[PDB]
């Protein structure tokens, strides 16, 4: 997250760190949202590589013991069947991870609330992106979870020529684009949390930014629209 | 389009 502020420890308890094994250690690669005690929602592109993944819940600082973390292996990865790694702009950037164990819920570990199917946010709706992604274009990961205020940019505006043009689809949510604040590498797969009827729900799964840079004016961060996938998500959980 | 990701 570029232009973020450090999140409070208990603000976003559904945020997870998706990590891969790297030598004798683990490296953060993407975010995710805990949606069941044994299921995480993340981006398909985060799990294209043939790597060993684990999920950390209750995480705040990647580099220090918080006293709240639970670590769990990923047992099954279900990518959206229309996902194509060669074509992020086509959409379908979403995957579900079944965890090897069910995690324990507490102040630091909660299920993310998903929007009702088909819900579309009004232009300029208040949302926050969270994650440990780069804090600058071509920078380094955050140590502590960051948040940034990123208001939505509706489809009509987002798909206009000076924004994303044809690259953005109605199955996506755009947010931000102010040139200061944005998602960035390492935030992929994590949540966009938007306040609706007094309750935050996870309306986006972070998908992509401009090849030009993370915080680029009129290139808002682009997210998979969770509410386009409610049936898919329920179907996967039900059959697994 | 740059996935972000990591
Ligand atoms: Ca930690």
């Amino acid at each position: 997250v570029v232009g973020g502020t450090e999140a409070q420890r208990n603000s976003w308890p559904s945020q997870i760190s998706l990590q891969y094994r790297s030598g004798s250690s683990w490296a953060h690669t993407c975010g995710g949202t805990l949606i069941r005690q044994n299921w995480v929602m993340t981006a398909a592109h985060c799990v294209d590589r043939e790597l060993t993944f684990r999920v950390v819940v209750g995480e705040h600082n990647l580099n220090q013991n918080n006293g709240t973390e639970q670590y769990v292996g990923v047992q099954k990865i279900v990518v959206h069947p229309y996902w194509n790694t060669d074509d992020v702009a086509a959409g379908y950037d979403i995957a579900l991870l079944r965890l090897a164990q069910s995690v324990t819920l507490n102040s630091y570990v909660q299920l993310g609330v998903l929007p009702r199917a088909g819900t579309i946010l009004a232009n300029n709706s208040p949302c926050y992106i969270t994650g440990w992604g780069l804090t600058r274009t071509n920078g380094q990961l955050a140590q502590t979870l960051q948040q940034a205020y990123l208001p939505t940019v509706d489809y009509a505006i987002c798909s206009s020529s000076s924004y994303w043009g044809s690259t953005v689809k109605n199955s996506m949510v755009c947010a931000g684009g102010d040139g200061v604040r944005s998602g960035c590498q390492g935030d992929s797969g994590g949540p966009l949390h938007c306040l609706v009827n007094g309750q935050y729900a996870v309306h986006g799964v972070t998908s992509f930014v401009s090849r030009l840079g993370c915080n680029v004016t009129r290139k808002p961060t682009v997210f998979t629209r969770v509410s386009a996938y409610i049936s898919w998500i329920n179907n996967v959980i039900a059959s697994n | 389009v740059e996935p972000i990701k990591a």
